[PDB]
C-alpha cells in the first residue's frame, strides 16, 4: 500500500474500552470527612459523556480503600486486548499523591501500578487515561517503559485545593464533560484539556463568607506521558 | 462553592 | 472584520522571549556530586535550536544556588513586554522537585514562583515554560491563577532517575533537539513533545557493566498548565 | 550512560 504514518494511537479495536468511575460522596463518620455534595452531578455527567464516546461505563459509589484497591486490581486482571484504551475517574477528597476511600485513603501509585506495561499486558501500548476530581493540599490560588502510555487529567495543581459547586459540580469535571461534548469529534485529547485548563482558569471564581476562601481561582494540570496522538474518533 |  | 479564534497564544511579539540556559557540570567537592559529563553537548544543542526559533538565549554555566535564584529572581524583574514568551532550560542534578546548584539545592518552586502571574506582570498570559533535565529520585524504569500558563518539560517520570550518555548528551535534551529542529514550524508544542516522549521510550536503553542499572529505559512527563494551543510560528 |  501506499505511505503509512503512526503518530495517533490505534483507537479502532471492536470496543472503545473501559470507563470506571469512583464516585465516594459520604465518608465513614471516624473519618471525619464532609461529604461531597454535588458529586452524583459530576457522576452523571460523566457516565454519560463517556457513554457517547462509546466506552462501557461502570459507576461504583463509596468504595472504602480495601474496595477500591480490589477493584482495580481486578479491572487489571481483565482481558482488555479488544479495548483500544482504558479510562479510570476518581471523585473523592484528596491529597498531594492520594485519593481517599470512605474509610481511609489510597495511594494513586498502588492504583495506577495495577495498568503498568508490564504488568497489565492486554493494555500495553494502548493510552490509560486516569481523571482525578480531588484536593492535592490546601493551597488556595525491556522494549517499553512501564510508566508509558498514561495520561493524568488533574484537576488542580500540584499542592492545591480543588473546587466543587455543591449545586453544579465540581468546576473540573463540569468544563471536562461540556469539550468532550463539544470537541471530541474534532480535537486530539491534549488539546481538549488545553481548552478545559482555560474554561476553568476564566470561568470560576469561589464565592464565601469567609475571607480565607473567598475569591479563588483554580487552573487544573495535565499530566502526560502519551506517546502518540489521543483521538477519540478513527477514519 | 466547597473544596475537596 | 471577519470571525475571529482565540485558541493559541500570541507569538507575534516582536521578540520571541528570553531563553535561560542554566547548565551545571562541576559540582563543589563537598557536595559529593560527581561531574556530568556530556552536558556540554546538550547545552550547545539547546543554545542552537532555541536560536533557530529566534529567542535571545543567554547561557549560564555552573552556578552556586545563591547565584541560581539571583539570576532567575533578576530575570523576572525585566520588562518582558515585547516578549511573547519566556524559556528556562535546567541541566543539573536532582530529586523531586529539586535542581542542584554547584553547592547545594534549589526547589523548583523557589525558581517558578518567581514568573507567577502575580509577580512577573509583563508576562501574565504569555506562555513559561521550564524544561529541567535532572533526575527526580532514585526508581529504574484576581482574573488569571497565578500558577496558569505554564508547562514543565521534564526528562523523566516522577520519583524516576534520568539518563545522560556522556558522549552523546542526556537522552531527553538529545530527542528534543531534535523533535524541535524537524518540527517546530509544523506542529502545536505538546505534539513535538509527544514525539519527545515517543522517542525516548523507544529508542534509548541503558548499557551498563552493573546489573542493577543495565537495560533500563525512560519516559520524559509533560506537565502542562497552559490555556491555550502554543506554536512557535506565526501567520 | 550515566544517571543525573
Ligand atoms: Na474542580
Ligand atoms: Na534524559
Amino acid at each position: 500500500s501506499g505511505i503509512s504514518l503512526d503518530n495517533s494511537y490505534k483507537m479502532d479495536y471492536p470496543e472503545m474500552g473501559l470507563c470506571i468511575i469512583i464516585n465516594n460522596k459520604n465518608f465513614h463518620k471516624s473519618t471525619g470527612m464532609t461529604s461531597r455534595s454535588g458529586t452524583d452531578v459530576d457522576a452523571a455527567n460523566l457516565r454519560e459523556t463517556f457513554r457517547n464516546l462509546k466506552y462501557e461505563v461502570r459507576n461504583k459509589n463509596d468504595l472504602t480503600r480495601e474496595e477500591i484497591v480490589e477493584l482495580m486490581r481486578d479491572v487489571s486482571k481483565e482481558d482488555h486486548s479488544k479495548r483500544s484504551s482504558f479510562v479510570c475517574v476518581l471523585l473523592s477528597h484528596g491529597e498531594e499523591g492520594i485519593i481517599f476511600g470512605t474509610n481511609g485513603p489510597v495511594d494513586l501509585k498502588k492504583i495506577t501500578n495495577f495498568f503498568r506495561g508490564d504488568r497489565c499486558r492486554s493494555l500495553t501500548g494502548k493510552p490509560k487515561l486516569f481523571i482525578i476530581q480531588a484536593c492535592r493540599g490546601t493551597e488556595l490560588d525491556h522494549k517499553i517503559p512501564v510508566e508509558a502510555d498514561f495520561l493524568y487529567a488533574y484537576s488542580t495543581a500540584p499542592g492545591y485545593y480543588s473546587w466543587r459547586n455543591s449545586k453544579d459540580g465540581s468546576w473540573f469535571i463540569q468544563s471536562l464533560c461540556a469539550m468532550l461534548k463539544q470537541y471530541a469529534d474534532k480535537l486530539e485529547f491534549m488539546h481538549i484539556l488545553t481548552r478545559v485548563n482555560r474554561k476553568v482558569a476564566t470561568e470560576f471564581e469561589s464565592f464565601s463568607f469567609d475571607a480565607t476562601f473567598h475569591a479563588k481561582k483554580q487552573i487544573p494540570c495535565i499530566l502526560s506521558m502519551l506517546t502518540k496522538e489521543l483521538y477519540f474518533y478513527h477514519l | 462553592d466547597e473544596v475537596d
